[PDB]
């Protein structure tokens, strides 16, 4: 786990062999990554829409363990500010709000 | 912060 | 409630006389709203920092309530693409993230 907000909620991620950190973020539909080699099949995705878009690679069922559970789903590769678990990944791993 | 993604 | 995060949690708040609607964003550090006309103090903020800045107005500690839970927090107002419920405010309700 139960995880309180009044810290960012990072937590420790297994991905592509390598240990990053990254937001869990019940504000973004999906997961941005970076510096973050992945194996396998990707195409070029638009995102954002403010400023212009940011072009990043989509790699699909990518497995990713994410605070001990692990999952697969998509991973967009690219720059961001900040490394980001979206919805898609927390519904995977079973990620709740509750109040 | 202002962390987002739509997309 | 428990929130599932297979859509976007958005959730009905009444602010400033108003019924709107908003997202749980456990990204975003700060509440900022649009088209809210609030009573009392307030002082101009800069957020965002990517492009450029944003100013809002800060008003500090607003009651608020947010899916029926009647609590009090800073809240930033100004144009945003999606009205945003941050950390500030979800820590105000109870709400925590489970898995």
């Amino acid at each position: 786990p139960q995880i309180t907000l009044w810290q960012r909620p990072i937590v420790t991620i297994k991905i592509g062999g390598q240990l990053k950190e990254a937001l869990l973020n019940t504000g973004a539909d999906d997961t941005v990554l970076e510096e973050v080699n992945l194996p396998g099949r990707w195409k070029p995705k638009l995102i954002g829409g403010i400023g212009g878009f940011v072009k990043v690679r989509q790699y699909d069922q990518v497995p990713i363990e994410i605070c001990g559970h692990k999952v697969i789903g998509t991973v967009l590769v690219g720059p961001t500010p900040t490394n980001v678990i979206g919805r898609n990944l927390m519904t995977q791993i079973g990620c709740t709000l509750n109040f | 912060q202002v962390n987002f993604l739509g997309k």
